[PDB]
RNA sequence: AUCAGCUUGUUGGUGGGGUGAUGGCCUACCAAGGCGACGACGGGUAGCCGGCCUGAGAGGGUGACCGGCCACACUGGGACUGAGAUACGGCCCAGACUCCUACGGGAGGCAGCAGUGGGGAAUAUUGCACAAUGGGCGCAAGCCUGAUGCAGCGACGCCGCGUGAGGGAUGACGGCCUUCGGGUUGUAAACCUCUUUCAGCACAGACGAAGCGCAAGUGACGGUAUGUGCAGAAGAAGGACCGGCCAACUACGUGCCAGCAGCCGCGGUAAUACGUAGGGUCCGAGCGUUGUCCGGAAUUACUGGGCGUAAAGAGCUCGUAGGUGGUUUGUCGCGUUGUUCGUGAAAACUCACAGCUUAACUGUGGGCGUGCGGGCGAUACGGGCAGACUAGAGUACUGCAGGGGAGACUGGAAUUCCUGGUGUAGCGGUGGAAUGCGCAGAUAUCAGGAGGAACACCGGUGGCGAAGGCGGGUCUCUGGGCAGUAACUGACGCUGAGGAGCGAAAGCGUGGGGAGCGAACAGGAUUAGAUACCCUGGUAGUCCACGCCGUAAACGGUGGGUACUAGGUGUGGGUUUCCUUGGGAUCCGUGCCGUAGCUAACGCAUUAAGUACCCCGCCUGGGGAGUACGGCCGCAAGG
RNA sequence: UCGAAGGUGGGAUCGGCGAUUGGGACGAAGUCGUAACAAGGUAGCCGUACCGGAAGGUGCGGCUGGAUCA
């Protein structure tokens, strides 16, 4: 990835809507011996993803570096997935686990930061997230341990959507502190969605 | 798994064998 | 049969992981406060004891969602016979953030995690489920 | 975390040869009686 | 693993490892040197390095390697031994303080010049 | 435990003795215990703690300062004095050493504060005061105090401050790159104002003392701290690093050299990795290196790991201690839990506040002190005791299947030899041959005899056994399994450290037996050469009796038990409902395919490697090495 | 009576050195072969025994982590 500071006079850049956060993780040139030598090719995984919380994960194969990142951008536009969070932090302590990937994703007071490597840094930063403190156990990878970190999203889930499994009525299914802090973030969603109207 | 291990494994343990073979008499000896 | 109650949850997360409809037991004291337990939280339908060979059963009916989707998300006994886990009132261990509930069977007889809380009795803990 | 069941072998003193083996005795601590002699028994409680 | 067989005996640390056999736990010994051959590498890196063998005060029989361009130490000199790390030459894992006791530092040394002695330009 | 037994004042009793006090503390007698796989007795190392460091915590390391205990005072014994003794600057004795001696005999004791030599990578002055606080004696004054208070020395540590500020160009001199345009150093410098902490020189000069004192004075630190003045940018910056991780790049010089490096790795005349230069980055009165510890290391995994093939399931069972325990009523309150009392010295730690120009630092008030003991309460769960139950476990009864085992007797085909026929020159062997047996009558064929071993066909993805393993037949003795009924007992269950037993083949001992096969051992051939394959011969062995040994890819490479989790189809054992042998249902077994789930992947998949509980074994990078040393067993090989 | 040191005695146990010797690790490159990896040119490996300059070879039993398919 180099020489992209460039102003053309050309048809189009072709700049226009969903400026999405992007984040390119690792990339290793994967060789191939066929008759009479090598073919290196390139892998770039690929972290997409908005503000909110839509993550996307994209694996690029391509025999150049910003065509794999660019096919990496196309696979994770294609499959995005909505990760459930409380204010900017998560909701509970979870351990994700793809095939030796572990990772524990717990939740903490804010301000703390976002304390993971670089793996699951790249998808926590592309997400909605802020103030979460996670770990990388085992697997020692990239792959494994961004799409380990994914599989802990999927175990991730609402107070309400519990709530609702057990057919109870929240403050039922919660408890409080949590609950006020749900009172928080709503209301800093009330003051600054407030602020975007005017 | 592999064979290698086992056939180093083995080369340790005939190269011992032998170094008892030609060592019994004087370790007979030296050791009555 | 070495533990009574690890027989029973790990029936419950045999019968929820491959989508069953009810489930049969060995009716006992134990297994029964705690099926009223889950009957209250709302984990399980609801559960009827039958007469049986000896001994009296315990029929569970297990409470899915709005398709082919599980409430019990699973079991984990943690007060096992070898290392029967005790806890103090400071804390009943929270599960899942608070999401998940700790069955604690305490002095007054078994209780939930956030029951241990406010009426100020700790003691056990016993299987925590989420 | 595991309860371990502990033995401890204490030397105790009957005056009037009250217990027998297999016995539940009581015990009670002392003045040092002799070396290693530190318990004295009330109220036993059951014979074997 | 079944916890009562950790109550009977398990789960010790393995051994302390100990990296250097100077003596006593201490950072650097001054030593009596003899033989300053030099030597021939592994099969990557061939070229000839300039060690010496010292006898630490420690009583002990070591190697050390000697850093720099060239070596001021002959036989008999005092030099001052630290502990080091050469992967080149097996067996040589300690390093001779150059601006020392005896071995003076190394001569036009203007950039390194923390390493080496070499002594400010007046 | 590569240290399994130790102990004879040793274990208890009585009478004395001794002590401030209980007591084998001591003694006389009597009794003969006591302590040990919850590690006795031995070996190695070590002062212990509040704490300190590290860490999310759990834990790991450590025991410097400060504080609390303990032990010792040249080495080793002993008492005396005294309220109280390891009596550091006491005594007595014996040693080792230093010293004085008129040779008769004496003297010493820095592990007090300084200080010297030595050892060492390394650790300070032979300082000044009792002004303050503590201590002693004294009616008091007062006297003593190397405790203490302070001072000196070392960037040895932690914190604070300084080496100037503001202005200043389409950006000078010089330097080094360059695409030869220029670009960088660089607003930085020169210059122009301004301000001076801190060092410098002046004069003033403390608090610490609501003190002591009956004397009139008294502060070691000290003319220090600190004030108010004067002069002037005036006296004040360095060290590492710039391949990757890991902030920071260019040229010149050597071109597998000289060197570098924490690991990966850089040097073979165009190195951003070696040396020098510019330039950059990071720190800053410091900055690098070495050592030692925690961290990252979920890499000894309680929290928080594993064992089909990656390291890792004992060859297989039986069973001692141990660990663990179905249903249900009662009781105890040992585990658990609630609450209150006591305690966890101070300091530290954490929170708030106050004090020093700020901070480090110090103080005040909370919390912490995760614990332990006493009182009172609770009884679900664990446990104890006392009971009850039949589903687990075992027994009885009726059957059933089977190379389960041992002993005994016996059967035929085949190979070899033997005697006798019939009968002739080859047979045997090979990729091709030759040693070899023959021509003395072989091989071939017929009849008879001996003797040994192995059991064609049935017989295979089949049966039985715990695992090794087990197939000619019959008889005798004996072991286990399965189903059916439920008659009995009433949790008697599970696992099992050490332990005993069984355990292919090879091998070992003593005595038999010895047909075939056959290590070693010959010859032949092949080959460069065969100490090999292939050929001809061939001893131990293979066989039986009696014992050893204890090993295997002893493999399902999968410890044992239990409960559950879609199915489909074979086959083995047995019960029953229906068609009336067919189908169903059931309990036990053994295979092939297959979801869910699991796995690193292959795979597994109701006979789990799935979901859980109980107990055991075992693993902690590769070699070194399942080896040395030591012990145990063994006739030895060896385990 | 007890009793420190001293003396005599025979042992335990921890080490240091020892001529010679066994193996082990590394070295580049030397000599000798070619055992293993493809049916590695005789499938390999385990146990054990015997033999051989060496890798190894053979026997007895085992095993697929074996091959092509009579």
């Amino acid at each position: 990835r180099g020489r992209r500071d460039d102003r053309g006079g050309r048809g189009r850049d072709g700049g226009d809507k969903s400026n999405y956060i992007e984040r390119v993780v690792s990339i290793n040139r994967v060789s191939k011996v066929v008759k009479g030598g090598r073919r290196f090719s390139f892998t770039a995984l690929v972290i997409v993803g908005d503000g909110k919380g839509m993550v996307g994960v994209g694996y690029g194969k391509a025999k150049e570096v910003p065509a794999a990142i660019a096919k990496g951008v196309e696979e994770a536009r294609k499959n995005f997935f909505r990760v459930p969070l409380i204010g900017s932090t998560i909701t509970h302590p979870v351990q994700g686990e793809a095939a030796a990937g572990v990772v524990m994703l717990r939740p903490a007071s804010p301000g703390t930061g976002v304390i993971a490597g670089g793996a699951a840094r790249a998808v926590l930063e592309c997400a909605g997230v802020h103030d979460i403190l996670a770990k990388s156990l085992g697997s020692d990878n990239a792959i494994n341990v961004v799409h380990a970190t994914v599989a802990a999203l999927k175990l991730l889930q609402r107070p309400e959507e519990v709530a609702a499994r057990r057919g109870l009525p929240i403050e039922d299914v919660a408890p409080a502190g949590m609950l006020k802090a749900r009172r928080e973030s709503e209301a800093l969603a009330a003051a600054a969605a407030r602020e975007g109207s005017a | 798994g592999s064979v290698i291990k086992k056939r180093r494994k083995r080369m340790s343990k005939k190269k011992h064998r032998k170094l008892l073979r030609r060592t019994r008499v004087q370790r007979r000896k030296l050791g009555k | 049969m070495t533990d009574p109650i690890a027989d029973f949850l790990t029936r419950l997360r045999n019968a929820n992981s491959a989508y069953h409809d009810e489930v049969t037991l060995p009716h006992s004291k134990l297994k029964a406060n705690i099926a009223e337990i889950l009957k209250r939280e709302g984990y399980i339908s609801d559960y009827r004891t039958e007469d049986a060979r000896v001994g009296k059963s315990l029929v569970v009916q297990l409470k899915y969602g709005p398709s082919r989707e599980r409430s019990i998300a699973g079991l984990r006994r943690v007060s096992k016979p070898g290392l029967r886990v005790y806890a103090k009132s400071t804390n009943l261990p929270r599960v899942l953030g608070g999401l998940g509930v700790a069955i604690i069977s305490t002095s007054s007889g078994l209780l939930t995690d956030r029951q241990a809380a406010r009426q100020g009795v700790g003691g056990e803990v016993l299987a925590y489920v989420w | 975390g595991k309860i371990i069941r502990t033995t401890k072998k204490v030397k105790a003193h009957d005056e009037n040869g009250e217990a027998g083996i297999g016995d539940r005795v009581s015990l009670m601590e002392t003045r040092p009686l002799s070396a290693t002699k530190r318990w004295r028994l009330v109220e036993i409680l059951e014979k074997a | 693993p079944t916890i009562q067989q950790l109550v009977r005996k398990g789960r010790r640390d393995k051994i302390a490892k100990v990296k250097t056999a100077a003596l006593k736990g201490s950072p650097q010994r001054r030593g009596v040197c003899t033989r300053v051959y030099t030597t021939t590498p592994k099969k990557p890196n061939s070229a000839l390095r300039k060690v010496a063998r010292v006898k630490l005060t420690s009583q002990v029989e070591v190697t050390a390697y000697i850093p720099g361009e060239g070596h001021n130490l002959q036989e008999h000199s005092m030099v001052l031994v630290r502990g080091g790390r050469v992967k080149d030459l097996p067996g040589v894992r300690y390093k001779i303080i150059r601006g020392s006791l005896d071995t003076q530092g190394v001569k036009n040394r203007k950039q390194a010049r923390s390493r080496y002695g070499a002594k400010k330009e007046k």
